[PDB]
């Protein structure tokens, strides 16, 4: 009578509800792409400005939740702030009770429980959004963990979101398929930002500005965006390539 | 005045070869008058043997509580309780009670049904397990107890070696104070046999 | 809004009756046959299970004898899940008891305090019913043996001979026809098995598909023994009421 | 906030409660997945899955460790097995634990997780579980024991059982291999081999996660110098091992 | 015991001693008084020892959620955190910290809270126990604006003394740096001080 | 398939879009026009407040409350849910204001206020928000300005608008930041947030109204959220008159 | 109780005694005294004799949990910050002295911990009543890098320190060294000193020397069946 | 089709149907008309009994010593926020020393009609108050809505057949403002007012119920004997 | 430590008349040896033909009168402005009194 309004079983044994989470996830209309690296961990989006009075500084997806853990968020900004919010505080209650910094295994376990618990009680709406967060562990190596509305996740060797994810995906098969090595190899950071542009200029068929990019970092010990200045001189060590 | 000497009392217990033996004195006083010479501070909850010592409320009132704890166990698992598993028991019941606590001090004695192995173990007021595998002591005339139970014993005593030597370590502590003696029973503890004596001794 | 996906589970039908009551019965129709027959020496109790395989282990499931307390034991016909959670609220509950007045409880006073827990759910809080239904067969020296039959809705009836879950028509009339008072235990043992070979679901009467109990005062020393059987000793008596 | 406290496990008119079978049809669309209990082990055995290739499942537990003795393995869904597998851990050591000092038989931790079951049939607001575990275990008193704990909130002890979308295939062919006496290395020789009719992906070591609760291991303790203390039992095979074994097959 | 901050030019160099008594036995004596309790705002510990440790992991765990949500907090707010939780179970927990730090926009601030809670700035502070022997040597020899160099023997000089007149301060002099350039750690061992 | 996805707000309908929180946009385009001008020396409020009969009192009833001593806060949709939305961030800036002891930055409130506004959308007990608030301010961050919809979605602006007159006003603040590319004051500024609102009035020229003007500018009045009024208002209402014939 | 918690180069070693008592009267010649939080977690403990016993057993419970739920291996500051913050709500009406010591993959560590919830780190610490004199002879014999070998011997003289001139220690020397990537071992019983004299006869008794009033047989079986 | 017994759903057409349902309670309750100048205001009431035999229902609560609310709704809701008002009134008093402002008791009143048309078993109050009052910003009528919105007016009305009272004060609104120092003829311009909604209703000395707040009057209501010189 | 009552002195004396009634008290307002002010009434007025005085110390005499003004108030409101009597003004007194009987008040009130 009604299964597709809360959050019960239907008859096949599926959640109609919790399948239109992961249709909800896409309204955005923004790619990410998600690369490990040797010694560093990177992830470029997609930033759009719909107007002249938006101010692109403030809009973004590249949430800092720890101090070392980065969180790229693909769906709908209120569902985006609030996971933010929750993730955050409970990076710090970790600290707090353990007496270190939080792995980022355990915040996308931990992010896993309470996103399910939102598909397990019937008021609680689930939240309708991706999130990828990308760390480097000092004890797990560079890490991504990808949550998703179900509050399931699995570890990645490269990730990548959004609606046109597909073009992404298979692009990023071929490169470790003929490689045969599950991380990228170069110690200098700074080119596997490059790697991972010009990954996404051959899959979204497009070449970008800086104000199209916005693109977060995690080295070890600190996570950091990297400045609109910054990312054009990743631009110009494209036509190096 | 101590809340663990207005009844007095006293558990003393002892390992042999094969077999344990634990006894208890017969004494409910309240202060200087003495009510009985016929209440138990041993119980039996299956083949274990909990002997209490201690104040004369809380004994009757942690005798009850691990009745209620047994059979659950026993209902459960559908078996009788082991020794070493129940010592466990003992100790946290004392210990969720951490503030205003039971004014007790058990004695846990058995022989494990898996193992073969004579296993004894000893508690404060608060609850700390002591080990041994010689005697644990426990009450009022403990410190006589020590001295005296520790004096006789040889490292492991035969079935009915055992019958003298805590008997006397019994007695002669319970003359030598005001708060045990008046009557005492003493029980030989084997594999699968327990003889419950009864000891004539001073009432006086 | 929340009111509108309510279900309403404690109303009164037109009729003057309770929806979930009526389907709680229902359902216990589909779980096995349990038994129970009152001698003027023991009570026998033997159920059917509602499940056989021949991956399954069938000498440790657990589903239709379960010990409440030391001389007080429960037959199930229902969802076992459901009889779980009332059957360590009844253990509880007899435990305390004994606890309290130093004596163990009387089989009047267990039987009446399952069922109100049960008649609370269909009273208040919009919470279904547990779909169980118990046959007791328990000891006091009040009245020496009961039996006892409980209901999902929460109403005790004694019996001589009872039967609850699957076939239970069948089951009711025939121990009417058998029944004398003169039986005693090993008389009561042989009609229990027979009424199940007549109510049987599957080939033959086999050991494999029954749990079987009694509780004796040809036990030793003038006090009831609650036997609950092994497979190996329900085996042997299949031969000696002669089905098999 | 909250405004429900009513159950949305109801009975239907025919008797039988919806919601309970529901939930056990979610279950048969997941994996496929047997335990095997021997007289020296028991051997669980699970087929490994991903979203994608770039995914690892190397970093994803579908076989956990909930006390040194007792291990779990699952077909249904994999978030529900995660919240589970967690509510679990935490009441082996809160209800028994602490109090008893040593980790509960593996009847008694199946009993209390039974319980958890039937309070997402029970309870207003929630829904049943939608996973069928197997809990293999040993404990001192019934030898190796594997039990089935389903939605339903039930659990039957098994010899050796299936659930999966496999399930009727694995129990017709787990039939005519299930003998009296196993042995250990036997054992593992018929869960690789009746899972291998159940997979048509890849077959590989990285691909297939098997455990064991064979016999004990002073290795894994992580300590010496209590004999008292004998290590896990449980023993979970890493990626390698179980490749070995595959082409000895 | 004896602790000290004292602000200067390119910022605020904090000071400690390192004994800890309790009685007549001196429990730790390498005892590291100097806490971060962000990464360029460092305080320092006096008083019972038990009941300031508590409070400064709370007021960690109130910083490092500050910076994660709202940006990073300033000396003030630090201080702010630790008054607030002296203040309002002041019969019971018993605090004296000195809150010292460099700010990128105001330079080198100290604050000195006593076993009240009550905030008051400071151009050098000094609370403990064995600072009741050195108050008027650290008023009459102290400069504001002092280089760098100056600065840390102001400091050296004083907890030289304090060790000379307090038994309860003693062992080890440690100093944190604290300025643009960053986070300086020195240790002066005795005879470094002792041979003045 | 079914029926509804209309009836409760803790459904989300198939497409991946709300309801109700997707209907609650159309309630905000009730209101009236507001607009806000980010000046590089602060913000600049203004509001039109329809005077419907001469019944009423001018110059007596507000649109623009303070929060905290240095944030305006001007609100369009239905009126008593949108001063909810005011008292709420009153409550949570004057706990900020006692916990960390500093003034409440504008990007600390920007999250707060957009938390709550979200957290009504997480469940069918409450109702969705039907307003949409322009807020900002001068903390020492510098001058920022936000709008939030009643999605519980904010972004940084530069100008915004919602209401009845939104089209016209979002256009009109493209021709502002394009007149002048190296900004402008708040003391001009004045004069452009009267000019655009009485634009914004006809798509209301069957009524009448009274402008409400406000500032919040780091110089012009210490960084302190007050009122425009008197002389420099009335000077405002001229130029907007000339402006539109 | 004397307890010394000696680190060293490749790792840390602590060692206590055996003695427990209760008042003025040796309740047990030999007890355990080191207990194991988790398998590379060791604690010994002085002050009250229960609250040891417990306080151990409890926030061993919870980091055992912790540490499966992070699939990782457990820190000794894991341990540290629950402890210290659990003793620190009761406001010291929960007497516990300990010594926590252990290795794990960030290094070797060495912590103390007052009932309320002070904290230390030195390269060596001692608690318990025999803190004293323990602390004495390690800072004699004691330098910076030493050996293993070197270690236990450091170790075992402290505690014998401990033994002869405090009077809540006594009987063997129990130790447990531990070394970073390596099995953790317990010497339980390492070194005895104290070792208890040939009695001057036998205190054995003949036959039938006590009275007996009655006697009986009393049942601890199930009741059977016929 | 279920808009429409929910107060806690939208409404395709951007409204909520429920606080509208509650304005035409407004509709249904008697006539009231309010008139207000710089140094006094005036409620001047219509109450309305239901037979021959029944009382006449009042219509002007008191609520302080200078403030007064007039219900034009259903009379049980209004029970529940005269309270509201007399304990607001008295806690501004007792803790501030400060007779309570009435622009910002209207401000008060949003807020707790609100939280129930926020809330989902809640409903909106369904009466709508004229509240008067003398503060230091002089004389000052409020008309509440049920809606939770205040607005500040010279004068106005609510009830049954309101507009036709709109009309005579819409006119005579330059007339009153300038009457100061005058209450015998501020009671008097409402007793016409009041009058054109009417039909065939009249006024006696058991219909006609006024009341009045000064700059040098306090809170008094006149009934009985003491408006009959005002017929 | 804390010590949580006081006395600020003065003294009342309520004299019924037999047709009218009197009560004085002395205005003088002291602690220890100081004198705090010349002048500050003990007599307050309460309306409704009522007057009061609590005299003893100080700070209850203020808000046990100034509770006594409130349930005049409330009086008036809810019985409709019915005549309060010093009769029932007295017996309501007493509850005003008796209900913090733990941490009492401290004043002799006259009425």
């Amino acid at each position: 009578g009604y299964d597709r309004h809360i959050t019960i079983f239907s008859p096949e044994g599926r959640l109609y509800q919790v399948e239109y989470a992961f249709k909800a996830t896409n309204q955005t209309n923004i790619n990410s792409l998600a690369v490990r690296g040797k010694d560093c961990t990177v992830v470029i989006s997609q930033k759009k400005v719909p107007d002249k009075l938006l101010d692109p500084t403030t809009v973004s997806y590249i949430f800092c939740i720890s101090r070392t853990i980065g969180m790229v968020v693909n769906g709908p900004i209120p569902d985006a702030r609030n996971a933010a919010l929750r993730a955050k505080a409970e990076a710090a209650e970790f600290r707090y009770k353990y007496g270190y910094d939080m792995p980022c295994d355990v915040l996308a376990k931990r992010m896993a429980n309470l996103s399910q618990i939102y598909t397990q009680r019937a008021y609680m709406r689930p939240l309708g959004v991706i999130l990828t967060f990308v760390s480097v562990d000092e004890e797990l190596g560079p890490s991504i963990y990808k949550t998703d509305p179900a509050g399931y996740y699995v570890g990645y060797k490269a990730t990548a979101t959004g609606p046109k994810q597909q073009e992404i995906t298979t692009n990023l098969e071929n490169h470790f398929k003929k490689s045969k090595i599950d991380h990228i190899n170069e110690e200098s950071w700074e080119k596997v930002v490059e790697f991972a542009i010009t990954h996404m200029i051959d899959a979204l068929g497009t070449e970008f500005s800086k104000n199209d990019l916005e693109v977060g970092v995690a080295t070890k010990d600190k996570f950091f965006t990297l400045s609109a200045e910054n990312i054009e001189e990743r631009l110009v060590a494209i036509a190096e390539q | 005045s101590d809340p663990s000497s207005i009844n007095g009392g006293i558990v003393v217990a002892m390992t042999g070869k094969d077999c344990v033996a634990i006894a208890c004195d017969l004494r409910l006083g309240s202060q200087s008058l003495g009510v009985s010479n016929k209440f138990e501070k041993i119980f039996h909850y299956g083949h274990v043997f909990l002997g209490i010592t201690g104040l004369a409320t809380d004994v009757t009132t942690l005798n009850e509580m691990f009745r209620y704890k047994t059979n659950l166990y026993k209902l459960k698992e559908e078996r009788a309780i082991e020794p070493e598993t129940f010592t466990q028991l003992v100790s946290s019941s004392l210990y969720e009670r951490r503030f205003g606590p039971y004014f007790v001090g058990p004695v846990v004695a058995g022989i494990n049904s898996k193992s073969g192995k004579p296993f004894i173990a000893g508690f404060d007021l608060i609850g700390c397990i002591d080990e041994a595998k010689d005697f644990i002591v426990s009450g009022t005339a403990s410190d006589q107890l020590f001295g005296m139970c520790e004096s006789l014993y040889e490292p492991n005593l035969e079935p009915e070696d055992l019958f003298e030597t805590i008997s006397q370590a019994l007695l002669n502590a319970a003359d030598r104070d005001a708060l045990s003696g008046w009557g005492a029973v003493v029980y030989i503890i084997k594999k699968d046999e327990v003889v419950k004596r009864y000891l004539k001794m001073r009432q006086d | 809004g929340s009111r509108r996906y309510d279900s309403r589970t404690t109303i009164f039908s037109p009729e003057g009756r309770l929806y979930q009551v009526e389907y709680a019965l229902e359902s216990i129709s589909h779980a096995g046959t349990a038994i129970g027959i009152m001698a003027s020496d023991g009570i026998v109790l033997a159920a059917e299970r509602k499940v056989t395989s021949t991956l399954l282990e069938q000498d440790t499931s657990t589903e239709k004898l379960y010990k409440l307390n030391d001389k007080i034991a429960v037959a199930v016909a229902g969802l076992t899940a459901d009889a779980e959670i009332l059957i360590n609220t009844a253990r509880i509950h007899a435990q305390n008891y004994l606890k309290t007045y130093n004596e163990d409880i009387p089989v009047e006073i267990l039987v009446r305090r399952l069922s109100d827990i049960k008649q609370g759910y269909t009273q208040h809080g919009g919470l279904r019913p547990f779909g169980v239904s118990f046959i007791y067969a328990g000891y006091d020296d009040r009245y020496g043996y009961q039996l006892y039959t409980s209901n999902p809705s929460g109403n005790y009836t004694g019996w001589k001979a009872i039967s609850v879950g699957a076939n239970t028509s069948a089951a009711q009339t025939l121990l009417q026809m058998d029944y004398k008072d003169d039986m005693k235990v090993d008389d009561a043992i042989e009609l229990a098995l027979k009424t199940l070979s007549k109510t049987t679901d599957s080939s033959a009467l086999t050991y494999d598909r029954l749990e079987f109990a009694t509780i004796r005062k040809g036990a030793n020393d003038g006090e009831v023994y609650q036997k609950i059987f092994k497979p190996q000793e329900i085996k042997d008596i299949l031969v000696k009421t002669g089905i098999t | 906030t909250d405004r429900y406290s009513f159950s949305l496990t109801t009975f239907s008119p025919s008797g039988k409660l919806g919601q309970i079978d529901y939930a056990l049809t979610a279950v048969k669309q997941g994996v496929t997945s047997l335990g095997i209990k021997a007289t020296n082990g028991v051997v669980i055995a699970t087929e490994k899955k991903s979203s994608s290739p770039l995914a690892m499942s190397e970093t994803l537990s579908k076989v956990s460790l909930l006390t040194p003795d007792i291990g779990a393995v699952y077909s249904g869904m994999g978030p529900d097995y995660r919240v589970l597998v967690d509510k679990s851990r935490k009441v082996a050591h809160t209800s028994y634990k602490r109090i008893y000092g040593e980790y509960p038989p593996t009847k008694l931790l199946v009993s209390e997780v039974a319980k958890i079951m039937q309070e997402a049939t029970q309870s207003g607001g929630v829904r049943p579980f939608g996973v069928s575990l197997l809990i293999a275990g040993h404990d001192e008193f019934n030898g190796f024991s594997l039990y089935q704990v389903d939605p339903s909130g039930s659990y039957f002890p098994w010899k050796a059982t299936a659930i999966g979308k496999g399930s009727v295939a694995a129990k017709t062919f787990l039939e005519k291999r299930w003998n009296d006496e196993l042995e250990l290395e036997d054992a593992i020789h018929i869960a690789l081999l009746t899972l291998k009719e159940s997979v048509e992906g890849e077959f590989n070591g990285d691909t297939i996660e098997l455990a064991i609760i064979g016999d004990e291991n002073p290795d894994l303790l992580g300590y010496t110098g209590i004999p008292t203390d004998k290590g896990p039992r449980f023993r979970k095979l890493t990626s390698q091992e179980i490749n070995d074994r595959l082409e000895a097959l | 015991t004896s602790i000290m901050a004292v602000t200067f030019k390119d910022g605020v160099i904090l000071g400690a001693d390192s004994r800890t008594t309790t009685g007549a036995y001196i429990a730790n004596r390498v005892t590291d008084k100097l806490t971060r309790v962000h990464d360029k705002i460092w305080c320092c510990r006096s008083g019972s020892a038990a009941d300031t440790q508590a409070i400064a992991d709370i007021v960690q765990y109130h910083l490092e959620l500050y910076t994660s949500q709202y940006g990073t907090p300033s000396t003030e707010t630090a201080a702010s955190v630790f008054k607030e939780l002296c203040y309002e179970n002041k019969d019971n927990l018993t605090a004296g910290i000195i809150v010292a730090g460099y700010d990128d926009k105001n330079k080198g601030e100290v604050y000195t809270i006593p076993l009240g809670g009550s905030v008051h700035k400071l151009p050098y502070a000094i609370a403990g126990s064995g600072s009741t022997f050195i108050y008027g040597y650290c008023d009459k020899n102290f400069r504001e604006n002092m280089s760098k160099e100056e600065t840390v023997d102001f400091i050296k000089h004083s907890l030289s003394q304090a060790i000379k007149w307090d038994g309860s301060s003693g062992g080890v002099i440690r100093m944190v740096v604290l300025t643009a350039a960053g986070v300086e750690r020195l240790i002066f061992y005795p005879d470094e001080y002792e041979q003045l | 398939i079914g029926t509804g996805y209309d009836l409760s707000n803790s459904v989300f309908s198939p497409d991946g879009r709300n309801f109700q929180v997707e209907y609650a946009v159309k309630a905000v385009e009730n209101g009236t026009t507001s607009i806000g001008i980010k000046c590089n020396d602060g913000v600049v409020f203004a509001v039109e407040k329809l005077i419907t009969s001469k019944l009423l009192v001018p110059q007596k009833n507000v649109k623009i409350q303070v929060v905290d001593r240095h944030i305006g806060c001007v609100y369009s949709g239905l009126i008593p849910d949108g001063r909810h939305l005011v008292n709420r961030g009153r409550e949570e800036a004057a706990s900020f204001k006692k916990l960390y002891k500093t003034p409440i930055p504008i990007p600390a409130f920007a999250d707060r206020l957009g938390q709550y506004v979200q957290a009504h959308t997480l469940y069918n007990s409450v109702r969705p928000f039907g307003v949409s608030t322009i807020f900002g301010g001068v903390d020492k961050n510098g001058a920022h300005l936000y709008m939030l919809e009643p999605s519980g979605s904010y972004w940084g602006y530069k100008g915004a608008a919602t209401g009845k007159g939104r089209q016209s006003a979002k256009a009109e603040l493209e021709k502002l930041v394009d007149h002048h590319p190296e900004g402008l004051s708040a003391r001009e500024a004045v004069k452009q947030a009267a000019k655009i609102i009485y634009l914004a009035h006809e798509d209301n020229k069957e009524k009448d109204f009274e402008l409400e003007i406000s500032w919040c500018s780091l110089s012009e009045t210490n960084g302190l959220h007050k009122f425009v009024k008197g002389d420099l208002l009335q000077e405002a209402i001229d130029f907007a008159q000339k402006e539109i014939n | 109780t004397t307890i010394v918690g000696v680190k060293f180069n490749n790792g840390v070693v602590i060692a206590a005694d055996t003695r427990s008592t209760q008042g003025p009267i040796v309740a047990d010649k030999n007890c355990a005294k080191l207990h194991r939080i988790s398998p590379k977690i060791w604690c010994a403990g002085a002050g009250t004799a229960a609250d040891t016993e417990a306080v151990t057993q409890l926030i061993g419970s919870n980091i055992e949990l912790h540490s499966l739920y992070t699939s990782r291996e457990p820190r000794v500051v894991s341990a540290l910050q629950m402890l210290k913050q659990h003793l620190f709500k009761y406001q010291g009406h929960i007497g516990a002295y300990l010594i926590v010591a252990g290795v794990d993959p960030t290094g070797s560590h060495l912590f103390s911990i007052h009932a309320h919830g002070s904290t230390d780190v030195g390269y060596y610490l001692s608690l318990g009543s025999g803190s004293l004199a323990a602390m004495a002879v390690l800072e004699s014999h004691w330098k910076q890098d030493l050996t293993k070998e070197e270690a236990i011997k450091l170790a075992s003289d402290a505690i014998q320190a401990g033994i002869w001139n405090d009077l809540g220690s006594g009987s063997n020397v129990d130790v447990c060294v531990m070394e970073i990537g390596k099995d953790a071992e317990y010497l339980r019983n390492y070194l005895t000193p104290n070792v208890r004299e040939e009695k001057q006869k036998s205190y054995k008794f003949p036959r039938g020397t006590t009275a007996v009033l009655k006697e009986s047989i009393v049942n601890i079986c199930d009741i059977q069946e016929e | 089709n279920n808009y429409d017994g929910d107060t806690v759903t939208f409404s395709p057409t951007g409204r909520l149907f429920q606080v509208e349902y509650a304005l035409e309670a407004i509709k249904q309750g008697s006539v009231t008309v309010g008139l207000r100048s710089n140094t006094h205001a005036v409620l001047v009431a219509l109450k309305r009994n239901a037979d021959e035999l029944s009382s006449y229902q009042k219509k002007i609560i008191k609520c302080d010593e200078h403030m007064g609310l007039s219900l034009a709704g259903l009379a049980p809701d209004a029970r529940v926020l005269s309270n509201y008002l007399r304990q607001q009134c008295n806690y501004s008093s007792l803790v501030f020393n400060r007779k309570l402002a009435v622009e910002r008791a209207g401000h008060l009143l949003c807020d707790k009609a609100q939280k129930n048309t926020q809330s989902y078993g809640g409903r909106p109050y369904g009466v709508g108050l004229l509240i008067i009052g003398y503060d230091k910003s002089g004389a000052h009528l409020l008309e509440f809505q049920p809606s939770g919105n205040v607005t500040e007016l010279y004068g106005t009305a609510i009830g049954a057949r309101s507009q036709g009272a709109k009309t005579y004060l819409e006119r005579t609104l330059d007339t009153f403002i300038k009457i100061d120092g005058n209450p015998d003829e501020l009671i008097k311009a409402g007793v016409e007012a009041i009058s054109q909604s009417l039909r065939d209703e009249s006024l006696t000395v058991d219909n006609l119920s006024i009341a009045i707040v000064g700059k040098d009057t306090p809170f008094t209501i006149y009934d009985g004997e003491a408006v009959a010189k005002y017929i | 430590q804390f010590n949580p009552y006081g006395d600020n002195g003065g003294t009342i004396l309520g004299i019924a008349g037999e047709d009218f009634a009197v009560l004085a008290g002395d205005t003088r307002n002291i602690t220890d040896y100081s004198i705090n002010s010349r002048y500050e009434p003990k007599v307050f007025d309460c309306g409704d033909n009522i007057v009061m005085s609590a005299n003893g110390f100080a700070a209850d005499g203020d808000a046990l009168v100034k509770r006594f003004k409130n349930s005049v108030k409330w009086y008036h409101f809810d019985h409709n402005d019915k005549k309060l009597s010093i009769n029932s003004a007295a017996r309501n007194i007493q509850h005003l009194l008796y209900g913090k009987r733990f941490f009492p008040y401290y004043v002799h009130t006259i009425i």
